[PDB]
């Protein structure tokens, strides 16, 4: 059975890598977003100091 | 986990030939 | 799993001690 073989390690190799990639690489971006939340609450304290 | 359902097939096969034999072994007597 | 492991040892089992059986009982009859 060499499909069992084939797919024991096709569901973990291609999955793991993908996955956990998107999950970092989301991370990242989820962080960017993040910090255009900061950067529209700085941007509204200072259209407020103005 | 199909990979089990096909790997249960596998040995099922292996017992039951395995079975098979154990009850004609006994079977000839 | 705990599951799998142990059923599929199991049905190995099935196997391993039909085939004893078969041996065992073949040799005898």
């Amino acid at each position: 059975l060499n499909e069992l073989q084939a797919l024991i390690e096709a569901h973990f190799e291609n999955r793991k890598k993908e996955e956990e990639e998107l999950v970092s690489l989301k991370d990242r971006i989820e962080r960017r977003r993040a910090e255009r939340a900061e950067q529209q609450r700085i941007r509204n304290e200072r259209e407020k100091e103005r | 986990m199909d990979a089990i359902k096909k790997k249960m097939q596998m040995l099922k096969l292996d017992k039951e030939n395995a079975l098979d034999r154990a009850e004609q072994a006994e079977a000839d007597k």
